[PDB]
């Protein structure tokens, strides 16, 4: 009954909230000033502290040194090099060569080393977040999930169960086969904890020469700096087919990066706390030198799940949608000659859309019939299957 | 604003107004605290004072910053226009939140300390596909098939406007959408009407332009493009005629398939990224679908797959009606004896004949379009 | 305003006072195409009629095109032998309506002005709708794909008007069907090799600029050149 | 726009209203039959909601306004039948015959006589007039005039008839007007109204008892003392009388236990004890009565029918906790939880981030080293010899041997299996803090168990040892879930001793005061006597204010009676630094509601005063009390504090807003949200050592998070700065607190919907103890580890006789449906339809399926789920 009064007491006190907010100050929305009622910290001291007793210590690169006397050699970006000296106020040691340090603008002397170079383009793969997949819903890989987990997590989880026996754990593994190669990788990507990184190798084809190699090198650098890391490789078919080259120099930029990468695991003080898995579309024409033992230990495969895992998937991608409560899902798989669980979820979706088509809520056998026959035979013509059934 | 989203009754009960007057009480109390702090203790104006001292400290010549690294101990390394970097400090008043490598920052003059940041005038590339306005009319203007059309309606418009129906169904909507048919049937125009109805972000670009005379860029272009698209809003991007990149070859291209393959590969990946797929749905439109890489046609990447047929003559009459409604034609219009000329003509041919006949009228400044004009029209437009 | 050169006292960097170019004009200076007008037309008459009908009409009469309720055109395409007036008439056509005469050869020395990287060429549209009474020209395979990238863009999507373009080529039967969509293109025009009267008048035109001798006989010479070209 | 010809209304509906005074006076027949015709003309061609541009409703108010005012007001003799036509034809346009302000003049046409919905049989929409009466006329007719003339004598049964009319007119959202006719009516005396309305509420229907339920309980969550005292027990008996399901008693009537009537709770327990039909709902109610909202229950149900119905008491007392123990032994075995410890591998990249590693070698890190065994081994991650982090430091920081033996209680958290077997090998050592932490674990392990583990059996072996300090800690802690007077008789002379060492007498009131919740003010009297004896002659360190006064409050909490005021506020009326102990219990008794009249005095009494080191302690505790009243706002103040405090105090503080404007959230909840959880980094990404940064330095929340990002970023930037000499405790204790188990996080006083289950008594000491320094290293490891032991944390179960079926689960988000169309929607998180026994879910309500019909709860977090499938 009190509509006008309630709405006006609503909006007028909202306007008063606005006015008292502005009394504080949220307007003058800036180009980089902190929240107006927050930055009052940097008022007198910090201001005249962060600046007056604080100097830049210009970023600086080392060259080499000499014993018994400081006499270090510096290198800087635009200015030349200088025979230089450090600061007593730091330990006289960790300013050795191949390192980035800070040096005041004026005295030209060292104060502190800085982390090695970064190239944030390479920082663009520290995935930082584990999504929400689980080995549960990826069934069928009954003798594959374990085959993975053993050479995937067990040593990290039990860095004793393989040690007292005095045997070294394996290192490398790759996937092949919409069989679920990426899905199985996502499931292994989440559940772990250590520093996980990946690179779509397609993001290495440059326009200059060698750049990809330098990037891969810095990647392995930050890897070795890490203490327990796992790298995943995605669809490296692009990273190089083979050195089949002939006459006219082509594709050479690729194979350069190829060999450079392939060095990065074999002999000559190898990685360490480092294992990996890649996956192909068509392994048919992948490099032999990668297949080499010590790089490519395991060969777990993703084929067509049989009907059993297929039945489990039929459970999986239907147990969260209104359906007939008494369907014989056996026949569903029975009319799934060759497919992926992706296609199972697809048939489910199509049936659901045919349900929401007119009115209903729960599903029927007939919905599944129309979903299958269409998805199967109407969508048969292309179906992308064969040339990968031969992996060619 | 954005005080409390619990205004659930939307009725004339005690709930709403009680919320309102209690927020009134707390607001009066906090405002009076803000008052009483200055009452005995003004100690400054703090309107433009806490800002005056900032301006004082913040270096008068605003030095273009360029973020490359982050040591958030209120001091990180920044560079210069030519890259004469140093290890300047940062301050509290900078809201150290959006710090990112490759950012427009503000540097002090003397010690080059971080005055602040700057927003990005963007983008000399987004605008090129950033949709301006509703370009065309309703689907009702198209007509002719309207069934698979309704299918696309369901697959695209229905989701956003009914984010409940699939929910009672308990299923997220499909992922992929695609058209295919002969040259001139309704794959781009249809998209036009789609956008006409929409209230979401929209872009347009052609696969043909994906190739670059250099090496490797096009892929990265695809990457960052998908990124930017995903970053914005409810959005559906579309590419027309990808098969172009898989059919021809331009000698200006540096290499050949040696980039086609990789680019298309990364492309296909970027629609099935293990990472957050985000709020994106994609349509397709190609003339030669049979010959492109079937790998893209994988279920999950592409879901709704719809044919585009030859419209029927009885509908060709409707197309005639379409492109003849709002023109002051002559009475002699016997459209049927004009429909059957090309036994497999296209809905574009209607517009063709119509506008051509109109031109014929304009040449002689006439108004109503007579039949012999249709004759000459069919003769010109088709016989070559 | 943007593109405003300014004076600035240097001690405290104080912006002090004010001082360039329109980049399209710089482009034109780079090109220096043969600016012309109708007077030098050699035997291109019905051609003139048609090109006028197609180009000038959809500028000053936006009510007529819909008084007819007919869709406006978008592009024009020509053909013929080596040098007959393909660009000659193109320049004049633009000239007699104040169309900012612009062309692109897919070059790069021109490219620095438009886009830093300028991955595509569509970026020229940023200036296209900036000086509306204007036209872009296309000469004589990538020219075809460029034609696609231009045509299919301002196709209802870019409702902006006053933008006309023309490709140039010979033996039209050798280009792609992507330029053969019965609706993708508006109309073409025929440019025949020079015959008697056209040859005579072109002589006439390219003679008046000379200090003749008493008695000329354009007629004889005209009876001699067997239609080699208009050049 | 045609007018004329067919316009009958400018003819017959024009003159007959206009000439009504020309046809009513000295005209008996021409008035009525034509007035009946006008009645039919307005009720026939207008009810069809097709032309709201009625020929009458848009033309008969042109002239018939003054004329109808000449008809009904000015005639004064509208007789029997003609006025049945007047109040049926002059009433449907009467909202439109007048301007907007009808809220005071729904009377002159209608109030002269009520026309016997007859002209509403075929049209849906003067109850506004009855509302006018109740809200203004009845208001100033019975403000202080409870009983008066006709203005109440008829108005009461008029409200009753229109109340029966709410749910009998259209059965649409007009039904939800009965609360809008019962509560605004006689604002305070809601009894005289709902006593009359509930009887009819029994006989109307048994389906609409839920919309009114949620509406009225939102009316009650925040409620005036009179409304909280009356309307609750007026909304209470709905399952008792209106319906026969009766199972909404336990978790929706406990709010009537402490504020309303300390005895109505046990009398309703008796009501349950009378209707024991049959087995399931009885168990459902009695379960939460012992281990999920209150105590003093495990000895309440041992009467003369002790086989399995009354013998359910031993179940609810110990064997329900033991059933959850088998749960945490088998299910937690199944899902992920092993015995233990990778958090040191976690901080492996702390050595290569920017320069040289191997520099952090902190010593007070040992405090967090006891946490590496306490927190990460909570909830049944039992171990053996893994306690080396609580053995080496146990044997190497004298005070640190209690943390190394209080982490053990967290190892076998809430256990009842082997305390007397895991503490034997680490008791006979006679190092004060080893035995202190071990004998305190003798109360930690069996906390909530309250069985024969340490009444006077474990910690009495350390109170015949007055080691002395913690001897009451674990002893009274095992009796937290108890209130047996025997223990208070056992350790009242602790404070009755007035020990020359205050280290025990201080928290003595915290230990003895917790076990009780009600009367017997002997505790309060003896404690205030000892206060004015020793807290008087002191204006120095707040131990006498951090430890002593809180027993008073925690013995008189949760009673909005204001009776405690003139009793205990008058008891600590003393010097200002003793008046620190004045207004605690004053505010200790209004947990979940909104009484902002109480809020303004939390700012009026002392805002800044410019506080020249005068009342910073008293104002810190003022802000502390302000942290209460908001713990359960039913989403009414969750923002109202995170905004008000951030704007006023944390922005404009002297010692309050720089050191005390943060613990608000720590007291509030452990939900997890970008509003206030990331807001603490705002004061935490800036250490600000100016004020005593161990205010800023001083993760108390549960519910494991992904906030590891900025924490580890700061730790990285903490290689050179952010020193560790004392903050090494800080970094990893904070890193261990939230994610102690991945589960065991639901202790934020939101049960059923928000019913308390506290939670409060055992916890309040810590977050009232960090005031401010001097106990971050020495005097704070009595309570930094194992303070709060009131943790009930899983809801999704089957719990039937067999646990045969897995479940029928479909968990969803918080509800927001208040007035909708039937049936009201439940929630939009319907995507996940699984069959898990998963974690509880902070913003969670679970909706089942599989034709179980849920005749158990339908609203208890242990859904027992009776079943029947009479739906073929
Ligand atoms: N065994 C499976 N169980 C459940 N879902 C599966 C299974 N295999 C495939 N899928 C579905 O397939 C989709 C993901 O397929 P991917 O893992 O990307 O395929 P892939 O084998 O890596 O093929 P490419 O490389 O993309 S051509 C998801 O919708 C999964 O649900
Ligand atoms: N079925 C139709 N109904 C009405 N107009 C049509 C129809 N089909 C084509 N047209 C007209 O002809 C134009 C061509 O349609 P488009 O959407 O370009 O077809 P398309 O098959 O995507 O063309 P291509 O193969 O890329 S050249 C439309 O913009 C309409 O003007
Ligand atoms: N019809 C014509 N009338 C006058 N001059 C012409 C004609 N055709 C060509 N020219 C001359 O040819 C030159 C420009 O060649 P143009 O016709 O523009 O080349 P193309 O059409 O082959 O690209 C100018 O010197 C111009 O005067
Ligand atoms: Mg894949
Ligand atoms: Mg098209």
């Amino acid at each position: 009954t009190y509509s006008r009064q309630i709405k006006q007491v609503e909006d007028d006190i909202q306007q008063l909230l606005k006015k008292i907010n502005e009394l504080t100050g949220i307007k003058e929305s800036d180009t980089g000033l902190a929240p107006p009622a927050l930055w009052d910290l940097a008022a007198d001291k910090q201001t005249l502290q962060s600046e007056q007793p604080l100097q830049v210590a210009r970023c600086t690169k080392i060259i080499n040194a000499d014993s018994e006397d400081p006499k270090y050699i510096i290198n800087v970006k635009q200015f030349a090099k200088f025979v230089v000296d450090l600061s007593d106020q730091v330990a006289p040691t960790d300013i050795e060569e191949g390192m980035r340090v800070g040096v005041d603008r004026n005295k030209y002397q060292i104060h502190i080393p800085l982390p090695p170079k970064i190239d944030p383009t390479v920082t663009m793969m520290q995935v930082e977040e584990k999504p929400d997949v689980t080995y549960s819903d990826v069934g069928g890989c009954k003798e594959q999930i374990e085959k993975l987990r053993e050479v995937v997590e067990t040593p990290l989880l039990h860095p004793e169960r393989f040690v007292n026996l005095g045997i070294e754990p394996p290192k490398g593994v790759l996937l092949f086969g919409g069989t679920g190669k990426t899905l199985c990788a996502r499931a292994v990507a989440n559940r772990t904890d250590a520093c996980f990184i990946r690179v779509i190798g397609s993001e290495l084809v440059q326009k200059y020469v060698g750049e990809g190699a330098r990037m891969v090198r810095e990647l392995f650098e930050m890897a070795r700096t890490k203490k327990a890391c796992l790298i995943f490789f995605d669809e490296i078919d692009a990273i190089g087919g083979a050195r089949f080259d002939d006459g006219a120099g082509g594709d050479n930029e690729v194979q350069r990066t190829m060999l450079e990468l392939i060095n990065q695991l074999d002999g000559f003080d190898p990685r360490g706390n480092i294992k990996v898995l890649m996956a192909t579309n068509r392994p048919d024409t992948l490099d032999p030198a990668l297949m080499r033992p010590g790089r490519l230990d395991r060969k777990i495969e993703f084929s067509l799940p049989d009907l059993e895992g297929r039945t489990h998937i039929f459970k999986i991608h239907a147990r969260s949608m209104s359906v007939e409560r008494d369907i014989r899902f056996e026949l569903l798989a029975r009319l799934c000659p060759n497919s992926t669980g992706a296609e199972i979820r697809s048939v489910c979706t199509e049936a659901g859309m045919f349900a929401i088509r007119a009115r209903r809520k729960i599903a029927t056998e007939k919905d599944f019939l129309e979903a299958v026959n269409k998805v199967i035979k109407s969508y048969a013509k292309f179906s992308a299957t064969p040339r990968y059934m031969t992996y060619n | 604003a954005s005080k409390l989203p619990l205004v659930t009754p939307h009725t004339q009960c005690r709930l709403k107004l009680l919320k309102l007057e209690r927020i009134k009480d707390y607001l009066l109390m906090e405002e009076e605290f803000i008052r009483n702090q200055e009452q005995m203790k003004p100690l400054e104006e703090k309107q433009e004072e806490e800002r005056s001292k900032v301006d004082d400290l913040r270096g008068t010549p605003m030095s273009v910053g360029t973020l490359e690294e982050i040591i958030d101990d209120n001091h990180a390394i920044v560079s210069t226009s030519v890259g004469s970097e140093h290890y300047v400090s940062i301050l509290s008043f900078v809201d150290k939140d959006l710090l990112e490598p490759g950012c427009s920052v503000l540097l002090n003059h003397k010690v080059h300390a971080v005055i602040g940041v700057l927003m990005d005038d963007t983008d000399p590339l987004v605008t090129v596909m950033k949709v301006e306005k509703a370009p065309q009319e309703t689907y009702a203007d198209i007509g002719g098939l309207d069934n698979q059309i309704q299918e696309i309606k369901e697959s695209v418009e229905l989701p956003l406007t009914h984010p409940e129906y699939y929910e009672e169904m308990g299923i997220k909507p499909p992922k992929g959408v695609i058209l295919y048919g002969p040259p001139g049937t309704g794959k781009t125009l249809l998209a036009k009407a789609v956008a006409n109805q929409t209230s979401a972000t929209f872009l347009r670009v052609v696969g043909s332009e994906l190739i670059q005379k250099y090496l490797g860029d096009g892929p990265k272009l695809v990457r960052e493009l998908f990124r930017v698209a995903e970053e914005h809003a409810p959005s559906i991007v579309f590419i027309d005629e990808i098969d172009a990149i898989g059919t021809k070859r331009y000698d200006s291209n540096s290499g050949g398939e040696r980039e086609i393959q990789r680019t298309m590969l990364e492309l296909l990946n970027q629609l099935d990224g293990f990472d957050s797929r985000g709020d994106v749905k994609v349509i397709m439109a190609t003339n030669r679908i049979e010959t492109l890489d079937p790998a893209l046609i994988r279920p999950g990447r592409i879901d709704r797959k719809i044919e585009f047929p030859l419209p029927d003559e009885k509908t060709k009459k409707r197309i005639f009606q379409i492109h003849t409604s709002r023109m002051t034609l002559a009475d002699d219009v016997t459209l049927d004896d004009l429909i059957m000329a090309k036994d497999d003509l296209s809905g574009a041919d209607i517009k063709a004949i119509c506008t051509e006949a109109g031109l014929m009228a304009l040449r002689e400044r006439r108004m109503k379009v007579t039949n012999e004009d249709f004759k000459k029209s069919k003769e010109n437009v088709l016989y070559k | 305003t943007p593109n405003c050169r300014v004076a600035l006292r240097n001690d405290s960097y104080t912006l002090h006072k004010i001082l360039k170019v329109d980049p399209l004009v710089s482009l034109m200076m780079v090109e220096k195409v043969p600016d012309s007008t109708y007077e030098m037309i050699g035997g291109l008459d019905k051609q003139i009629k048609e090109i006028k009908e197609v180009i000038e009409l959809p500028v000053k009469h936006p009510e007529l095109f819909e008084a007819l309720g007919i869709a406006q055109p978008k592009g024009v395409l020509l053909y013929g032998p080596p040098g007959t007036g393909k660009t000659l008439l193109a320049r004049a056509v633009a000239h007699h309506t104040d169309c900012t005469f612009i062309r692109v050869s897919g070059s790069e020395l021109v490219q620095k002005f438009i886009g830093e990287g300028a991955r595509m060429v569509r970026e020229l549209f940023v200036m296209a709708r900036e000086h509306a009474p204007s036209i872009i020209f296309m000469d004589e395979s990538e020219v075809q794909r460029t034609m696609l990238e231009l045509l299919n863009q301002l196709d209802g999507f870019e409702a902006t008007k006053n933008i006309k373009v023309i490709m140039a080529t010979n033996r039209i039967d050798i280009l792609d069907s992507a330029l053969l969509r019965p609706g993708r293109i508006d109309r073409k025009i025929e440019f025949p090799p020079p015959n008697e009267e056209a040859r005579l008048d072109i002589l006439k035109i390219h003679s008046r600029k000379m200090n003749l001798t008493r008695g000329i006989n354009l007629r004889k010479i005209a009876e001699l050149m067997p239609g080699a070209s208009g050049a | 726009m045609e007018e004329g010809g067919r316009d009958k209304a400018p003819v017959q509906p024009q003159q007959s209203p206009a000439a009504a005074p020309g046809g009513t006076d000295e005209k008996p027949s021409g008035k009525e039959r034509r007035d009946a015709g006008d009645k039919d003309k307005e009720q026939e061609l207008s009810e069809e909601d097709k032309q709201l541009q009625d020929e009458l409703e848009m033309l008969v108010e042109r002239l018939g306004e003054k004329d109808t005012s000449l008809y009904r007001p000015a005639l004064e003799e509208l007789r029997r039948q003609i006025r049945s036509s007047t109040t049926s034809m002059t009433s449907v346009p009467k909202p439109l015959k007048f301007l907007r302000p009808h809220y005071g003049k729904l009377k002159e046409i209608y109030e002269n006589m009520a026309p016997g919905k007859r002209f509403a049989a075929d049209i849906i929409s003067a109850m506004t007039m009855s509302g006018e009466r109740e809200c203004l006329k009845y208001r100033l007719v019975g403000s202080q005039e409870e009983l008066a003339s006709w203005g109440h004598e008829y108005v009461r049964h008029l409200a009753g008839e229109v109340a029966k009319e709410w749910q009998e007119l259209d059965d649409a959202e007009k039904v939800q007007r009965e609360p809008l006719l019962t509560l605004v009516k006689e604002i305070v005396p809601y009894n005289m109204a709902h006593n009359a309305e509930h009887e009819a509420c029994d006989l109307l229907m048994e389906i609409e008892q839920v919309d009114m339920l949620e509406k009225d309980i939102d009316e009650n969550a925040y409620a005036k003392v009179c409304l909280y005292l009356t309307s609750c027990v007026n909304y209470v008996p709905e399952p008792e009388n209106s319906a026969l399901l009766r199972c909404a008693l336990g978790v929706f009537r406990k709010f009537s236990r402490f504020p309303e009537a300390l005895r109505l709770a046990l009398m309703l327990n008796d009501m349950e004890l009378v209707e024991d039909i049959f087995t399931s709902c009885k168990d459902v109610v009695v379960q939460k009565q012992m281990a999920f909202m209150l105590g003093r229950h495990g000895v309440f149900l041992e009467l003369s029918e002790d086989v399995e119905e009354y013998e359910d008491l031993t179940e609810i007392m110990s064997n329900v906790q033991l059933n959850s123990n088998f749960l945490a032994l088998a299910r937690e075995l199944d899902i992920m939880e092993p015995k233990v410890d990778d958090i040191y591998k976690t901080h492996l990249e702390n050595n290569r981030f920017g320069g040289s590693g191997s520099q952090v070698d902190s010593a007070r890190m040992n405090l967090a080293s006891s946490f590496v065994n306490g927190f990460v081994n909570a909830a049944f991650g039992q171990d053996k010899l893994l306690t080396d982090d609580g053995n080496k430091w146990l044997y190497k920081k004298d005070h640190g041997m209690l943390s190394a033996a209080a982490s053990l209680g967290m190892i076998l958290l809430w256990d009842v299996d082997g305390g007397l077997t895991q503490i034997d090998k680490y008791l006979y050592s006679s190092e004060d803090y080893i035995k202190s932490g071990a004998l305190l674990a003798c109360g930690i392990v069996n906390s909530g168990v309250r069985n024969e583990c340490d009444p006077a059996l474990a910690l009495l072996s350390d109170y015949v040892l007055h080691m002395r300090l913690g001897s009451i800690f674990g002893l009274g802690l095992a009796y937290a879930g108890s209130n047996r007077e025997d223990v208070l008789t056992l350790l009242l002379p602790v404070m009755g001793d007035s020990k020359s060492s205050m280290e025990v007498a201080g928290v003595t009131a915290l230990a003895c005061g917790m076990i009780a919740v009600g009367s017997c003010n002997g505790d309060v009297t003896s404690t205030i006597l000892q206060t004015i004896m020793e807290k008087s002659e002191t204006e120095l360190k707040d131990t006498y204010a951090r430890w002593l006064p809180l027993g008073l409050g925690l013995n008189h909490l949760g009673k909005g009676e204001a009776i405690e005021a003139i009793l205990a506020a008058l008891e600590v009326v003393s010097e200002p630094f003793r008046s620190f102990a004045n207004t605690l219990v004053d505010v200790c008794a209004y947990a979940g509601s909104g009484n902002v009249l109480k809020v303004q005095q939390l700012l009026h009494i002392c805002s800044e005063h410019f506080d020249s080191k005068e009342k910073e302690e008293d104002k810190d505790k003022k802000e502390k009390k302000d942290k209460d009243k908001k713990e359960a706002p039913a989403d009414m103040g969750a923002h109202q504090g995170v905004a008000v405090l951030g704007i006023a105090l944390i922005a404009m503080g002297e010692e309050i807003g720089a050191e005390m404007a943060l613990r608000t959230f720590g007291h509030l909840l452990r939900y997890g949200e970008p509003t206030l959880r990331r807001a603490v980094p705002l004061a935490l990404a800036l250490i600000s050592v100016s004020n005593p940064r161990l205010n800023i330095l001083d993760s108390h929340d549960a519910d494991p998070e992904v906030s590891y990002n900025s924490i580890f970023a700061m730790g990285m930037v903490g290689s050179g700065t952010n020193n560790a000499r004392l903050a090494a405790m800080l970094r990893q204790l904070a890193q261990y607190h939230a994610k102690d188990p991945n589960n065991l996080f639901m202790v934020r006083l939101a049960q059923g919907l928000t019913h308390l289950g506290k939670g409060t008594l055992t916890l309040c000491p810590y977050h009232s103890d960090r005031q401010l320094m001097s106990q971050v290293a020495v005097a704070g490891l009595l309570t930094v580890l194992v303070s709060f032991l009131d943790v009930r944390i899983i809801l999704g179960k089957s719990h039937y006789v067999l646990y045969g079926l897995v479940a029928a689960m479909q968990p969803r988000m918080l509800v927001t449906f208040d007035e909708e169309l039937r049936p009201l929607p439940v929630s939009v998180r319907v995507g996940q339809a699984v069959d898990v026994v998963g974690q509880a879910g902070k913003p969670k309500t679970i909706t089942g399926f599989q034709t179980h019909t849920t005749p158990v709860l339908l609203a208890g977090e242990r859904a027992e789920l009776a079943t029947e499938e009479f739906l073929p």
